[PDB]
C-alpha cells in the first residue's frame, strides 16, 4: 500500500545513513592513541562524610562555585550543604515526599526539585524575611520528572517521563517549545557549555540532539542494548558520554556522528547510574549498583583505580568546576567529598 | 578552637536545624504506610471512598491510636520498573480484584479475559524482587453482582478445568485458591483475602486487624522468638 | 566429710567438653554471617556466648585441684586471673539475659509506639554499660584473693584471705556483707526485671492471639511453652547456688546445730556443678531455636 | 480514521530522516586528534590527575 | 514589611528600674538573632547586649554586666530587656536590631525606630581620625577609618560594616564585610580597603547622602563602634 | 648485669609486639571477606604466628627477674616452652611461603601454571602448620620441670632421660640441636635468597628498555627487596649462628673463655630475635601498597 511502500523509503533510507557512517571512519580511535602513556592508577581518599538524611538519596548538584550543594531525599527535605565546613545552611520540607530530581541555579539565588507528583518546584532562596518560599509550580507534563536544569534565572529545561522534554518559561507557567520524538521515557539530560543544544537520553537505547531555539532533532545516535540512564558532555562542546543498564559506556562524537570506545569489562554484569567527566576530559567517573565508582580513561579504555566505600548503590555523582572534588551519594542515607 | 564569631553563630544554626530535623523524622516515623495497586480501573475507587469515612494521591486516616497513609498510583501511563523501587519499606500491599470482572470485553484485545491480566499483574508484584517481605490483602470487591450472574452462565466459560458446581460459596471458593496459590516464596509472606462488598464499614476494621498481626509477627521474628 | 571427692572432677571435665564445643559452633555461626544479617538482637547471643565460653575455659585446672586433694601447684597468678574470670562471666552472663529480656519486652509490647526508646538500649553502647559494671563487680575477688599454704600438711590452696582488710573482730561481718552484696545484685535485682517483662510479654501475646483461628492455637503453643521454659531453666539452674549461700551465711548467726551444717559443705560442689546447666544449654535455647542458625547449621 | 492517522506518524517519521542524511561528516581521525590535542593541552590545569600542593586543596587543609 | 517598633520611656530617678519591649511584624523572627543598641544625646553609638536564636548564648557589655539583663519570648513575637539600677549615663535612644547568620547572609539589616529614656538631675578602638568634611555636591568625596588590630581573619575574609544615618532617623546597612553591597543600596559606593586601612568612596554626591558615617567590627565580640563623620553640604 | 637488663627488653618487645601484631590483625579480620586476597591469607597466618609468639613472654621475664625460680608449675612451661618453639618455625614458614607465591605472582604464569588452588590454599597453609606443630614436639615432651642442685631455684630445661644412657646423653642433645636448625634456617634462607634473586633478575629484564618515570618507581622498588632480606638476615640468622657454634663446641674442644662468651651473649640474640616480628606490623603496613603495584605490574 501507501504504507507499505512509506516503510520501504524508511528502510531505503536507514541503509543509506549507514552508508556515509561508514564511509567517514579511516581508523579507530584506539589505534591513534597508541602513542600516548598510561595515565597512571589514581587513589583519591575521602575527605568529608556528611550526615543528616533519614532515607535514599536520589540527587545531588554542585552550585557555580565549587563550595555549596544541594540533595534531595526520600523524606520531604532538601538540604543545601556547605562543603568546607560541613554546615547545614538551610532545610526546606517538601509537599510530595516521592523526589527524584534536584538543581542549583547558576546565579545562586533558585533551587529546583520535582518527582513524582509530576510538578516542578522553584524555591527562592534569598528573601526580605528569612524563609525560603516556593515561588512557581509548573506543571504540564503527564508522567514523572526525570531532571531538570537551568539556563538562567527565569528559563528552566525539563525531561519527563512520558515522551517529552519541554522548555518553559518561570514568571509565567506557560511552556513554550516542546519536543516530542521519542518513543519511550526520558532518563537524563545534559546542557552544552554554548547553551544552545542539548541530549537525551531514553529507555529505547537511544539518544539525541536538539535544538534549543528552532526546536528540532538534529541527530540521532544508537548503540546500545538497553536503556540509558545518564548522559554528559566533553568540557569541550563536541562529545558526550552515555551509560546504560547492559554495563557498558560510550563515547560518542557530534562532527562525525559515529561510535567511539567502549569502556566495558568482562567482570561487571550490572548497570550504571550516573556519569560524569572531570576538567579537560581525561577521566569518566562512573557510578555502579555494585556499590562502586570506576574511574576510567577517556583516551584509552583502560581502566584506573577505583572508590569503594559505600554500603549501598550510588544514586548520583558529579564534579566541580574548580576540578578539586567529587562527590557521591547513595542510597545509604550518607554523602561523600572525594578528592 | 580558631573559629571567629560569625563561623560559632553558624555552627549554632546547624545544631539546631539538625535536632528539628531529627525530630521531625521521629514523628513521621511512627506511622504506617500502605500502597494500593488497583490492577484495574473498575474496583479500587470505593475502598479508599469506605475507609476516609495528576499522580500519586495520598490520604490520611486515624483509627484506634494508630495513624494510616495510603499512597494510590492509579493514574501514571508508564513503565513501572523505573519506579518501583521507591517503594521498599511499605507495611503492606492493598490489592484489588473484582469478580464480575471475568467475562468482560477488555475493550482492547477482545480475546483475552479480564481476570487474567489480573492474575498476570499480581504474579508481577507478588515476585517482584523487592517485595519478599512485604504482605499483601485482596479486597475482592464486587460481590452484589457475582451472586446476581452466577447463575445465569458458569465459571467455565472462564476457566477450563471445572469449579464443581454451581453455588456462591464453591465459586468463592475456587476464585480465592486460583490467587493464593500463586506465590512461590510461601515462608516469607502471608495473603490475607477478605470478602469485601459495599456496605457496613467493616472493611476498615479488617485492615486494622491485619496491618497489627503483620507489625507484630515482623516484631517477633526481628527479635528472637519467632 | 565427704565421700565422694574423686566424682567432682568427672563432671566437671564433661562440663568443660560440652561448653567448649557447644558454645564454639554458635560463635563460629555467628562470626560467620553477622555481616549479613545485621539483626537487632545478635550483639547480646555473642556476648552471651563469649561469656559463656571464658566461664568453661578456666574449669580443668579446679577439676585436676579438687583430685589431689586440694594442692593447687599452678602459681599465685593463676588462681587470681581464674577466679576473676569465672565471677565477671557469672554476672556478664546474668545481664546479657537480662538485656534480652528488656529488649524483646521493648519491641513486643510496643511495636511502633515507642520504637524510639531503642536507639539508646538496644545500641553497643548498652553493652559496653553491661561489661563495665560487670568487671567492678567482680574486682573484689581479684584485689582479696591470694593462694597460700596452711594447716601445715604440706598442701597449698586458694582461699580468700580477709586479713588484709577485716581485723581481729570483722572477719565474719565482712564476709557475710560481701556475700549479701554479691547475692543480691547478682540474682534477685536481675530475676525481677525478667520476671516482670516476661509476664508482660505473655499478657500480649496471649490477649492478640486470643480470637479462634485455625492455626493461631498452633504458634500460640510453641511461644507460650518456650517463653515458660526460658524462666523456669534460670530459676532451676541458678537458685540453689544462691539459696545455699545465703542459707549458710545467714544461718552462721542461727548456728544450726549439726546435721544441717554438715549437708551445706556436702553439697556444695554439686551446686556449683549444677549452676551450668545454663552454660550448656543456652547454645541450644538461644541459637538452636532461632531457625536462621539451624539454616546456617544446615 | 487510523488508516488516515497511521499515515500521518509514516509521514512525518520519514521526513526527518533526510535532515539526517543531508549532513557533512568529517573523518574520525580529526575528531579523535581534536580531544586529543584538547585532554593534552588543558592537562596542566586539571587538579585532579596531577595533584597540588597541600596548601592549595581547600579540603585537606 | 520588616516593620519594627519599640515601647517603653519616661523619666526615672536613679535606682528605680523600668521595662522596654519591641515587637516584630512579619519576618520569621524565631530564626533571627536581636541585639541592642544605644546613642547618647551627641555622640555615637555603642552596644548593650544580645541574644542569639533558640535562646542559646547571650551576650553583654561591660558596663552593663550586672544591671541589665535581656531576654526574648518566641511565641507572641516581642524582645523585652530589664534594667534595674539606673545610674545617670543611660539618657538615650535603644534602637533595636536584627542579625541571620549563614555563609552569605547579611548582617544588621533592619534597624527599629527608637525609644527614650531621660533619668534625672581587649577592646579594639576605631579612630575615623577626620570629624567633618566640607563636602560639595556632585564631586566624589571618601571617608577614612582605621583599627588597632588587622581584622582579617584565617579564613580569608575581613570584617568591617559601613552604615549610614541621616538627621532623625534610624541607621542603614550600606557594605557589610569590605567590597560587598547591600540589597537595595545604590551601586555608588565602594568598599576598597585591606589589612588595617579602611576606606569608603562615592562616584557622585546626591543630597541624600548627607548625615553621619559609622563602622563598625564584628571580629571579636566586645564590639566597637567608631566615632561619627560628618558631611555638611557645602 | 645481664639478670636486670634482659626483663626490660622482654617487657619492651612485649608491649610493642602485643600493640603492633593486634593492630595489624584487628585490621585484617575486621575487613570483609570480599577484600582478601592470598597475599592477605598469609599474612594473617603471620600475624596470628607472631602474637602467639610474644603473648608467653611475661612468664618468662619474671622467671628471670627472680634469678631462674620458676613457680607456675609443670604444664604451664611445658605450653610455654611449646608455643615459643612452634611459633618460631610457623614465623620462619609463613615468610617463606610468602616469598614464594610472590615470586609466582609475577612471571610464573606465562612460562607454566601448574599448581593447586588458592581455595585449596587455605588446606595449603593447613599443612603448614601442621608440619610445624609436629615438628617440635621433643621440645613437649622432653621439656620436664625440677629442682637441680640443691639451691631452691627451679627452673625447667631440657632432660634427656628418654634416651637415658650416659654414653648417649650429648648424642640426642648435638642432635636435636642440628635438626632444628637445618629444618629451620638452612632450607628456608637459601629457598628465600632464590626466589628474591629472581625478582631482582626480573626487574632488571622487563625493564632494561629506557623510560621516563619507570626507572625511578624501579629504584624505590629495588631498594625494598635488599633491606628486606638483610633485615630477615640480621633478625634471624646470629641466634643461629652462636647456636651452631656452641654444638660444634664437641669437635673443636674450644676454651672456656670462648665458652663464658657464648653463654653471656646467648640471651642477647634471643632477646634481638624478636626484631623480625616487631617490626611485621610496620614493616608490612608502609610497605604494603607497593609490593602490591610491583605485583600488579
Ligand atoms: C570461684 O572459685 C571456686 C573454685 C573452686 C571451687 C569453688 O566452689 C565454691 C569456687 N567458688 C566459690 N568459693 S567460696 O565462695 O569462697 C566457698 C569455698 C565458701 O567457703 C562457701 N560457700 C558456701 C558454703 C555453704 C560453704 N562455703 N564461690 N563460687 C565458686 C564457683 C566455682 C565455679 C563455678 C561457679 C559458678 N562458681
Ligand atoms: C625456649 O626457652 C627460652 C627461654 C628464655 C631464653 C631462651 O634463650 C634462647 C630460651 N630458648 C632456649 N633454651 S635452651 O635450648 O634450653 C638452652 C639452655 C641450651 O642449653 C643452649 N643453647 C645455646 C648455647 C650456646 C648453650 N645452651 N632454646 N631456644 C629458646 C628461644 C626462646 C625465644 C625465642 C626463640 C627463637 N628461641
Amino acid at each position: 500500500s501507501e504504507l507499505d511502500q512509506l516503510r520501504q523509503e524508511a528502510e531505503q533510507l536507514k541503509n543509506q545513513i549507514r552508508d556515509a557512517r561508514k564511509a567517514c571512519a579511516d581508523a579507530t580511535l584506539s589505534q591513534i592513541t597508541n602513542n600516548i602513556d598510561p595515565v597512571g592508577r589514581i587513589q583519591m581518599r575521602t575527605r568529608r562524610t556528611l550526615r543528616g538524611h533519614l532515607a535514599k538519596i536520589y540527587a545531588m548538584h554542585w552550585g557555580t562555585d565549587s563550595r555549596l550543594l544541594v540533595s534531595a531525599s526520600q523524606d520531604g527535605k532538601l538540604i543545601i550543604w556547605d562543603s568546607y565546613t560541613t554546615n547545614k545552611v538551610h532545610a526546606i520540607p517538601l509537599r510530595s515526599s516521592w523526589v527524584m530530581t534536584c538543581a542549583y541555579a547558576p546565579s545562586g539565588n533558585y533551587v529546583a526539585c520535582g518527582g513524582l507528583d509530576n510538578i516542578c518546584s522553584i524555591y527562592n532562596l534569598k528573601t526580605r524575611e528569612g524563609n525560603v518560599r516556593v515561588s512557581r509550580e509548573l506543571a504540564g507534563h503527564t508522567g514523572y520528572l526525570s531532571c531538570c536544569r537551568f539556563l538562567d534565572d527565569n528559563q528552566i529545561v525539563t525531561s519527563s517521563g512520558d515522551t517529552t522534554c519541554a522548555l518553559w518559561d518561570i514568571e509565567t507557567g506557560q511552556q513554550t517549545t516542546t519536543f516530542t520524538g521519542h518513543t519511550g521515557d526520558v532518563m537524563s539530560l545534559s546542557l552544552a557549555p554554548d547553551t544552545r543544544l542539548f541530549v537525551s537520553g531514553a529507555c529505547d537505547a537511544s539518544a539525541k540532539l536538539w535544538d534549543v531555539r528552532e526546536g528540532m532533532c538534529r541527530q540521532t545516535f544508537t548503540g546500545h542494548e538497553s536503556d540509558i540512564n545518564a548522559i554528559c558532555f566533553f568540557p569541550n562542546g563536541n562529545a558526550f558520554a552515555t551509560g546504560s543498564d547492559d554495563a557498558t559506556c560510550r563515547l560518542f562524537d557530534l562532527r562525525a556522528d559515529q561510535e567511539l570506545m567502549t569502556y566495558s569489562h568482562d567482570n561487571i554484569i550490572c548497570g550504571i547510574t550516573s556519569v560524569s567527566f572531570s576538567k579537560s576530559g581525561r577521566l569518566l567517573l562512573a557510578g555502579y549498583d555494585d556499590f562502586n565508582c570506576n574511574v576510567w580513561d577517556a583516551l584509552k579504555a583502560d581502566r584506573a583505580g577505583v572508590l569503594a566505600g559505600h554500603d549501598n548503590r550510588v544514586s548520583c555523582l558529579g564534579v566541580t568546576d574548580d576540578g578539586m572534588a567529587v562527590a557521591t551519594g547513595s542510597w545509604d542515607s550518607f554523602l561523600k567529598i572525594w578528592n | 578552637c580558631t573559629l571567629s564569631a560569625e563561623d560559632k553563630a553558624a555552627v549554632e544554626r546547624s545544631k539546631m536545624i539538625d535536632r528539628n530535623l531529627r525530630e521531625d523524622g521521629e514523628k513521621a516515623a511512627r506511622e504506617v504506610k500502605l500502597l494500593l495497586l488497583g490492577a484495574g480501573e473498575s474496583g479500587k475507587s470505593t475502598i479508599v471512598k469506605q475507609m476516609k469515612i495528576t499522580g500519586i494521591v495520598e490520604t490520611h486516616f486515624t483509627f484506634k491510636d494508630l495513624h494510616f497513609k495510603m499512597f494510590d498510583v492509579g493514574g501514571q501511563r508508564s513503565e513501572r520498573k523505573k519506579w518501583i523501587h521507591c517503594f521498599e519499606g511499605v507495611t503492606a500491599i492493598i490489592f484489588c480484584v473484582a469478580l464480575s470482572d471475568y467475562d468482560l470485553v477488555l475493550a482492547e484485545d477482545e480475546e483475552m479475559n479480564r481476570m487474567h491480566e489480573s492474575m498476570k499483574l499480581f504474579d508481577s508484584i507478588c515476585n517482584n524482587k523487592w517485595f519478599t517481605d512485604t504482605s499483601i490483602i485482596l479486597f475482592l470487591n464486587k460481590k452484589d453482582l457475582f451472586e446476581e450472574k452466577i447463575k445465569k452462565s458458569p465459571l467455565t466459560i472462564c476457566y477450563p478445568e471445572y469449579a464443581g458446581s454451581n453455588t456462591y460459596e464453591e465459586a468463592a471458593a475456587y476464585i480465592q485458591c486460583q490467587f493464593e496459590d500463586l506465590n512461590k516464596r510461601k515462608d516469607t509472606k502471608e495473603i490475607y483475602t477478605h470478602f469485601t462488598c459495599a456496605t457496613d464499614t467493616k472493611n476498615v476494621q479488617f485492615v486494622f486487624d491485619a496491618v497489627t498481626d503483620v507489625i507484630i509477627k515482623n516484631n517477633l521474628k526481628d527479635c528472637g522468638l519467632f | 566429710w565427704k565421700s565422694s571427692g574423686a566424682l567432682i572432677p568427672a563432671i566437671y571435665m564433661l562440663v568443660f567438653l560440652l561448653g567448649t564445643t557447644g558454645n564454639g559452633l554458635v560463635l563460629w555461626t555467628v562470626f560467620r554471617s553477622s555481616r549479613e544479617k545485621r539483626r537487632s538482637a545478635d550483639i547480646f547471643i555473642a556476648s552471651l556466648a563469649v561469656a559463656d565460653l571464658t566461664f568453661v575455659v578456666t574449669l580443668p585446672l579446679w577439676a585436676t585441684y579438687t583430685y589431689r586433694d586440694y594442692d593447687w601447684p599452678f602459681g599465685t597468678f593463676f588462681c587470681k586471673l581464674s577466679s576473676y574470670l569465672i565471677f565477671v562471666n557469672m554476672y556478664a552472663s546474668v545481664f546479657c539475659l537480662t538485656g534480652l529480656s528488656f529488649d524483646r519486652y521493648l519491641a513486643i509490647v510496643r511495636p511502633v509506639a515507642n520504637a524510639r526508646l531503642r536507639l539508646r538500649v538496644s545500641g553497643a553502647v548498652a553493652t559496653a554499660v553491661l561489661w563495665v559494671l560487670a568487671a567492678l563487680l567482680a574486682m573484689p575477688v581479684m584485689v582479696l584473693r591470694t593462694t597460700g599454704d596452711l594447716e601445715n600438711t604440706t598442701k597449698v590452696q586458694c582461699y580468700m584471705d580477709y586479713s588484709m582488710v577485716a581485723t581481729v573482730s570483722s572477719e565474719w561481718a565482712w564476709e557475710v556483707g560481701l556475700g549479701v552484696s554479691s547475692t543480691t545484685v547478682g540474682f534477685v535485682v536481675p530475676f525481677t526485671i525478667m520476671l516482670t517483662c516476661y509476664f508482660f510479654i505473655a499478657q500480649t501475646i496471649a490477649g492478640h492471639f486470643r480470637k479462634e483461628r485455625i492455626e493461631g492455637l498452633r504458634k500460640r503453643r510453641r511461644l507460650l511453652s518456650i517463653i515458660v521454659v526460658l524462666v523456669v531453666t534460670f530459676a532451676l539452674c541458678w537458685m540453689p547456688y544462691h539459696l545455699v549461700k545465703t542459707l549458710y551465711m545467714l544461718g552462721s548467726l542461727l548456728h544450726w546445730p549439726c546435721d544441717f551444717d554438715l549437708f551445706l559443705m556436702n553439697i556444695f560442689p554439686y551446686c556449683t556443678c549444677i549452676s551450668y546447666v545454663n552454660s550448656c544449654l543456652n547454645p541450644f535455647l538461644y541459637a538452636f531455636f532461632d531457625p536462621r542458625f539451624r539454616q546456617a547449621c544446615t | 480514521s487510523n488508516n488516515t492517522a497511521s499515515i500521518a506518524q509514516a509521514r512525518k517519521l520519514v521526513e526527518q530522516l533526510k535532515m539526517e542524511a543531508n549532513i557533512d561528516r568529517i573523518k574520525v581521525s580529526k575528531a579523535a586528534a581534536d580531544l586529543m590535542a584538547y585532554c593534552e593541552a588543558h592537562a596542566k590545569e586539571d587538579p585532579l590527575l596531577t595533584p597540588v600542593p597541600a596548601s592549595e586543596n581547600p579540603f585537606r587543609e | 514589611d520588616v516593620q519594627l517598633v519599640e515601647s517603653g520611656g519616661g523619666l526615672v530617678q536613679p535606682g528605680g528600674s523600668r521595662k522596654l519591649s519591641c515587637s516584630a511584624s512579619g519576618f520569621a523572627f524565631s530564626s533571627f538573632g536581636m541585639h541592642w543598641v544605644r546613642q547618647a544625646p551627641e555622640k555615637g553609638l555603642e552596644w548593650v547586649a544580645y541574644i542569639s536564636s533558640g535562646s542559646g548564648t547571650i551576650y553583654y557589655a561591660d558596663t552593663v554586666k550586672g544591671r541589665f539583663t535581656i531576654s526574648r519570648d518566641d511565641p507572641k513575637n516581642t524582645l523585652f530587656l530589664q534594667m534595674t539600677s539606673l545610674r545617670s549615663e543611660d539618657t538615650a535612644m535603644y534602637y533595636c536590631v536584627r542579625s541571620i547568620y549563614y555563609y552569605g547572609s547579611s548582617p544588621f539589616d533592619f534597624w527599629g525606630q527608637g525609644t527614650t529614656l531621660t533619668v534625672s538631675s581587649s577592646d579594639i578602638v576605631m579612630t575615623q581620625a577626620t570629624s567633618s568634611v566640607p563636602v560639595t555636591p556632585g564631586e566624589s568625596v571618601s571617608i577614612s577609618c582605621r583599627s588597632s588590630k588587622s581584622l582579617l581573619h584565617s579564613n580569608g575574609n575581613t570584617y568591617l560594616y559601613w552604615f549610614l544615618q541621616r538627621p532623625g532617623q534610624s541607621p542603614q546597612l550600606l557594605i557589610y564585610r569590605m567590597s560587598n553591597l547591600a540589597s537595595g543600596v545604590p551601586d555608588r559606593f565602594s568598599g576598597s580597603g585591606s589589612g588595617t586601612a579602611f576606606t569608603l568612596t562615592i562616584s557622585r554626591l546626591e543630597a541624600e547622602d548627607v548625615g553621619v558615617y559609622y563602622c563598625m567590627q564584628h571580629l571579636e565580640y566586645p564590639l566597637t563602634f567608631g566615632a561619627g563623620t560628618k558631611l555638611e553640604l557645602k
